[PDB]
């Protein structure tokens, strides 16, 4: 079960995927994201990325449909 | 939906941007004929397929026609 | 190709590479060619 | 020609389906349907099929009814449905082939020149795919032999876009191995590989006892590829050989050792961790 | 084992939620609704969550 | 205005190819299916009828259809250029008219013998005993140069029929005026 | 006619089975390799042929019985082979 | 852009037509987002009066107080040429 | 009929072998993949592609053309002007050569 | 009479994979077709088959079901041996979720005027992009009975709580106009032991060594980094820092040294060389 | 409406949306919309 958990969390990174700004941190496992679709949104962050790279404002691949920066 | 073609090009495919403000690449024209077809005509292009359906007369906005 | 005094300093760098590279670019890219600057004296004024 | 054909898993569930559906009322000996694909440059990708009505006499072996009416109407209904698919051969449930195949394969040809034959049996065996595309040939033979229109292979495998492949995932989320090389996965391929090793073998060996016991025909073609198998053969115990073997699996068990040592340490640690935590657990409790 | 399996279950759970927009709040309006002006939209007057 | 299902069986051998009769073998026997499917139609708007090319193997041009207009486009195009064998193009109607879309439809089966049945006795005999018990009824019209009355044919059709015999005849007709007419006969009226 | 594991053919033996003098063998084989009727490589300080052959060859009833048999040898060493690793990791296989 | 090309197009339908550019200087103005857009529109307008067949039957007026303002890509030689 | 339009965008930076990031006409940016029979070579950064308008993968490339500026500084006129065209310059036209 | 929440929609291999197909096909539009199975009982409805209508500009609404061609492709399918009746429809929502809108439910009605227990079933191509599959079987509630009794459906068993409703199918008139039905799929064996061969794995890849070039350049790295990584550890357990030590070891958790980065690399180097050097073995002894 | 085409079509600025070739509905009647006149249409 841990093997298959572990294939669903890299397959939420799955390719298309929409880039996006990434504006400030409100907490770890959240973080507010400013899509380039032109809207800012409130995701939430994934936990196997490292939070070194979230810099004040970096380019974060966003999920397509549910926004949660991947 | 009306759209122009901005161009066209062979394999038969053209270049649609809506009125919308989006450009799309058709995979095939339509239709329509190729041949009956330029850049910059007005061709009615479906909401959501976004494929050509009918070609569509010299249309003058109203402005256009007010100046005269 | 023309480019009588524009899009090469513009007064500043105003017109570089993209003004000024772009140039040799095609200027290479094909046949040879004459970047033919004339008119400097009238490069952004 | 077809290079190769990739059928999806839909095509396979349809001709399960089909089977069942047969079998259930009356009994029928193989079922026969129209296969629909779209060609690439020549790798035949087979996505839908639709049953057609077949009732043969096994004891004749030449009469044999195919509605060609039918198959028309369900092209036509399938086209209007979705226009990228066209009729790209015919598939049969029956394990082996059958005499009377080919002059099926000439109606199908009827409607596509280039029929592949995909044989998708309904019986599970683990041991290779459930697939085997079939196409006619007609040659001269060049070896001075008489000619026939016998039935040329092509290779198959089953493929599926992301639709189908989404469904497969869904259906099989209960009885599916775990995607990453684990080691008790890793040693299961491993046995199996030897198993499909061992029945091609055994396959193989069948076959060369029925030619040299005449019970089937010495090919003289095929038969010199086995020949090239043979010297294609590793030629393990030659000393240079030997060497780098030896070598390379030291190389290998070095990075082992390491990697035993690191775990020995970090098991260590933890249970150096675990018995503080309890010694301390136990003295203030009191 | 069970605990990292069920942290890793409900992450992904959260993951699929639909993410929040963000806008600026203007002013409480009956202390149960409240404007705000999102990013590209306008603005609108939403309701508040229960904590 | 019984309501049968006819699968004409229209020879293309090669032997269908001496134009014994008036303008060809195979516009004689053209004229013949075309005839005979406009008697079937007519005597009833709602019956089919189909042909098969009793060469080579068999081919199955036209299964079942309500509309002649099929029958009579497959029929031009039939090339005789082969070998005739008549069980087996019998059996292959028989399955033909299993698949019948109307189970109502009564058995019916048209054959154009135009070329010698190279088929034994007893297997003809075999296939008239188990077309009797499945209710098929075959009308055999036997066509141009044979043995007259092939004894074949003859036995297979009495077989089928023993003791009180309707709707299985077999008609020989000798070389002479278009076997059209003489198909309105015999055939078409009974 | 090699045994297929000595297939090194020493000078003296080709020049013995095609009546080719010492110094003819080496141009004998290199026109077979060149053609395309051998893929292997020669030596000379050893004056031994490496042979690695790909051309294939028609086979004889005898020739198809050894075949057989040693492919029956083969089979029987997987079977081995496949049975001891399935003993061996009862436990791990799953 | 839309609007100019429309113009051309309804000055090409009739024969002969005669386009009046007045106050050129609003979209006149030399090179330097609304920017942007009257860019473009200027660049339309450049392009129909090269894509103009030589003397076509569709002549172009223009007036302006100042042609200082006035880019001077507009006035070149193929384009407005006669400086009345 | 059943044919759908593709997005049109362009590669602007190239991720790894199966992954891209194209900016969409007038839209975002999508990392994407390309279709598999395409010659990734072809997709160098500034290239036209026809993403699909589901799966976003870069299905075709397109060639690049028009553009307001370069009107002048592209064009090639490789024509034959005698010199006898610009009179009163031989002389001049002699330092040219 | 009233319908349980118990009911059971249930769904056949080939009906989702054939309905995943058609609205994978018509995506950007939305596609639409019948469902063929039976109404088994009053506690499940059993979908076998499911056959794409042809896609027509009215969109999915009652004018989609060409009632032509929809007779001619159930007199054709019986002939094969499908004598099955049409237990209800389906049709594509691209991008949105599984709801109904006006139209949809507009045809839901027209549909439950043959059969009281005609299902609807929404899928969308564009959300099942995954392991995840987001299909939804609705049927309308008849509004009158929502002031005559209640709710529309008994809860005679606990067979239906085990499932939650979707704020997108509540905004859209979930338990309202439309209720949900337990989506349940049939699968079987031999349709799963025929699905286990997509990826199969031919006995072959069972027994290639990989390359030893890359196969060292890995092992090569993964050592150097966990060379690093032991270094890593090294200064954090040699550190041991004791203030508070249970919240030190709270305050550093970032997926890191200690021993994620760590044996986690253990594993994959062991692994990797043990399962190379078994094959290397299997294929000298096989082999020759 | 920007134009009438000549069943009657009629092309239909939607201020900023886009641009729309719709057939008027049973409600009106033809004679009443005219080629410049702003009239409303349905959001489906």
């Amino acid at each position: 079960e841990f093997l298959h958990a572990q294939e669903e969390v890299k397959r939420i990174q799955s390719i298309p995927l929409v880039i996006g700004q990434f504006l400030e941190a409100v907490d770890q496992n959240t973080a507010i994201v400013g899509s380039t679709t032109g809207s800012n949104y409130y995701v939430r962050i994934l936990s196997t990325i490292d939070r070194e790279l979230l810099k004040p404002n970096a380019s974060v691949a966003l999920h397509k449909h549910s926004n949660a920066l991947v | 939906l009306v759209s122009n073609v901005i161009e066209l090009l062979d394999v038969k495919c053209a270049v649609i941007k809506t009125s919308t403000r989006q450009t799309y690449f058709l995979p095939v024209i339509g239709l329509v004929d190729a041949e009956k077809l330029k850049p910059g005509d007005l061709v009615g292009v479906n909401k959501d397929s976004y494929l050509i359906l009918e070609t569509l007369p010299t249309e003058y906005d109203s402005r256009v026609k007010a100046m005269e | 190709l023309k480019v009588v005094s524009s899009s090469i300093v513009d007064k500043y760098i105003g017109e570089s590479a993209r003004l000024i590279r772009e140039m040799f670019n095609y200027a290479r890219d094909h046949q040879p060619c004459i970047i033919f600057m004339d008119e400097i004296d009238a490069i952004g004024g | 020609a077809v290079q190769k054909v990739v059928v999806h898993p839909l095509v396979l569930l349809s001709v399960v389906d089909h089977f069942n559906r047969i079998g259930k009322v009356g009994n029928q000996k193989r079922v026969v349907g129209v296969l629909l694909g779209s060609w690439q440059k020549k790798v035949l990708d087979v996505s839908n099929s639709f049953a057609v009505p077949f009732d043969e006499d096994d004891k004749d072996d030449s009469v044999w009814f195919l509605d060609h009416d039918y198959l028309e109407n369900m092209y036509g209904m399938f086209k209007k449905v979705n226009a990228r698919e066209r009729i790209v051969g015919w598939y049969h449930t029956g394990p082996k082939l059958h005499k009377n195949d080919i002059a099926i394969n000439e109606l199908m040809k009827r409607y596509c020149p280039n029929s592949v034959l995909v044989i998708i049996d309904v019986k599970p065996k683990d041991l290779g795919l459930p697939t085997e595309a079939y196409i006619s040939v007609e040659e001269v033979h060049d070896d001075g032999t008489p000619t026939s229109k016998t039935f040329e292979h092509v290779t198959s495998e089953i493929g599926a876009e992301e639709a189908e492949e989404v469904g497969v995932e869904h259906l099989l989320r209960d009885i599916k191995d775990t995607t990453v090389g684990t080691l008790s996965q890793r040693i299961t391929n491993q046995v199996h590989g030897l198993k499909g090793l061992n029945s091609k073998l055994l396959d193989i060996r069948s076959y060369l006892e029925k030619v040299a016991t005449g019970k089937l025909p010495i090919n003289h073609q095929i038969i010199y590829q086995l020949q090239d198998v043979f010297n294609l053969l590793p030629d393990v115990s030659l000393q240079e050989f030997v060497k780098a073997f030896y070598l390379k699996t030291n190389d290998q068990m070095v990075v082992v050792y390491l990697a035993s040592l690191i775990r020995s340490v970090v098991a260590l640690h933890n249970l150096i961790n675990n018995k503080i935590a309890n010694r301390d657990a136990e003295k203030k409790e009191g | 084992l069970n605990a990292k399996v069920r942290l890793l279950r409900e992450e992904l759970q959260l993951l699929q939620e639909q993410g929040s927009y963000v806008g600026e709040v203007v002013r409480a309006m009956d202390k149960k609704k409240v404007l705000v002006k999102v990013h590209p939209e306008g603005k609108f007057v939403v309701d508040v969550d229960k904590n | 205005m019984v309501l049968e299902s006819t699968m004409v069986c229209v020879d293309n051998s090669e032997y269908m190819r001496n134009g014994d009769f008036l303008p060809t073998r195979l516009q004689a026997q053209q004229d013949a299916v075309n005839i005979v499917c406009h008697s079937k139609t007519r005597s009833n708007p709602e019956n089919n009828v189909g042909l098969i090319t009793l060469a080579n193997d068999c081919e199955v041009l036209t299964t079942l259809t309500p509309d002649t207009g099929r029958i009579l486009s497959k029929l031009h195009t039939v090339q005789p250029k082969g070998k005739i064998t008549f069980c087996t193009g019998i059996r292959v109607a028989h399955l033909a008219l299993k698949h019948r879309q109307g189970k109502n439809h009564k058995m019916r089966i048209i054959a154009f013998v135009g070329s010698p049945v190279e088929d034994n006795e007893k297997d003809l005999v075999k296939l008239a005993k188990r077309l009797k018990k499945e209710k098929v009824n075959v009308d055999i019209i036997n066509f141009g140069e044979e043995e007259v009355n092939t004894e074949k044919l003859t036995a297979f059709v009495n077989t089928l029929n023993g003791k009180d015999g309707t709707g299985s005849h077999l008609v020989t007709v000798p070389p002479g005026p278009s076997l059209a007419d003489a198909l309105i006969s015999s055939p078409i009226l009974a | 006619t090699r045994p297929a594991n000595h297939r090194q053919l020493t000078f003296e033996e080709i020049a013995k089975s095609a009546k080719i003098t010492v110094n003819e063998v080496e141009l004998l084989v290199m026109k077979a390799l060149s053609v395309g009727l051998v893929k292997g490589s020669i030596d000379e300080v050893d004056k031994r042929v490496h042979m690695t052959w790909v051309q294939p060859r028609v086979l004889d009833l005898q020739q198809i019985k050894g075949m057989k048999d040693r492919l029956e040898f083969w089979c029987t060493d997987v079977k081995s082979m496949e049975m001891l690793v399935e003993h061996q990791a009862h436990d791990i296989l799953t | 852009a839309k609007l100019v090309r429309d113009a051309f197009a309804l000055a090409k339908e009739k024969a002969p037509s005669i386009i009046f550019i007045d106050e050129l200087d609003a979209i006149g103005t030399k090179r330097f987002a609304g920017d942007r857009e009257v860019q473009r529109t200027m660049l339309e307008l450049l392009n129909q009066l090269d894509g103009f067949q030589p003397n076509t039957q569709v002549k172009v007026i223009a007036a302006t107080n100042r042609v200082d303002i006035l880019d001077p890509a507009l006035l070149r030689s193929g384009r407005l040429d006669r400086k009345i | 009929l059943q044919s759908v339009g593709q997005i049109v965008g362009e590669v602007l930076k190239q991720l790894t072998e199966e992954k891209f990031i194209v900016k969409a006409t007038n839209g975002p940016r999508y990392v994407v993949g390309c279709r598999r029979q395409l010659d990734k070579s072809k997709l160098k950064p500034g290239t036209r592609v026809a993403l699909d308008m589901t799966t976003l993968t870069i299905m075709r490339y397109l060639p690049r053309e028009v553009d307001p500026l370069v009107y002048n500084m592209s064009h090639e006129d490789p024509g034959n002007v005698s010199y006898s065209e610009i009179g009163g310059l031989s002389e001049q036209i002699r330092e040219l050569r | 009479p009233a319908v349980d929440t118990a009911e059971q929609v249930y769904i056949s291999s080939l009906a989702l994979l054939k309905m995943l197909k058609h609205g994978r096909a018509g995506v950007p539009m939305e596609v639409m077709g019948l469902m063929l199975g039976e109404f088994v009982d009053d506690y499940t409805v059993r979908v076998i088959d499911v056959f794409a209508m042809p896609q027509s500009g009215t969109g999915v609404s009652v004018e989609a079901v060409d009632p032509v061609f929809q007779a001619k492709m159930l007199d054709m399918l019986k002939q094969t041996g499908r004598p099955e009746m049409v237990v209800g429809w389906y049709h594509s929502h691209p991008g949105f979720g599984c709801w109904l809108s006006g139209v949809d439910i507009n045809t839901q009605q027209s549909f439950e005027a043959l059969s009281e227990r005609a299902v609807a079933v929404v899928v969308d191509p564009i959300q099942s992009v995954k392991g995840k599959v987001v299909i939804d079987a609705f049927r309308l509630i008849n509004a009158n009975m929502m002031v005559l009794g209640h709710e529309p459906r008994q809860t005679t068993s606990n067979l239906g709580h085990l499932n939650k409703p979707s704020i997108q199918a509540l905004i859209h008139g979930l338990n309202r106009h439309y209720y949900s039905i337990t989506i349940n799929y049939r699968k079987n064996e031999l349709e799963q032991k025929m699905l286990l061969n997509l990826h199969k794995k031919s006995w072959m890849e069972g027994l290639t060594l990989q390359d030893y070039s890359e196969h060292c350049k890995h092992n090569e790295s993964v050592v150097k980094e966990m060379l690093e990584l032991a270094k890593n550890y090294n200064k954090a357990v040699e550190e041991e820092d004791k203030m508070t030590p249970e919240q030190l070891a709270i305050k550093n958790v970032g997926k890191q040294d200690p021993k994620r980065h760590l044996e986690e690399h253990v594993d994959v180097l062991m692994t990797s060389n043990i399962v190379q050097c078994l094959a290397a073995m299997l294929d000298t002894v096989v082999f020759k | 409406c920007t134009k009438i085409i000549n069943d009657p079509k009629y092309i239909i600025n939607v201020k900023q949306f886009a641009k729309f070739v719709v057939d008027l509905s049973d409600q009106v009647a033809p004679t009443d919309i005219e080629e410049g006149m702003r009239v409303g249409v349905d959001r489906n």
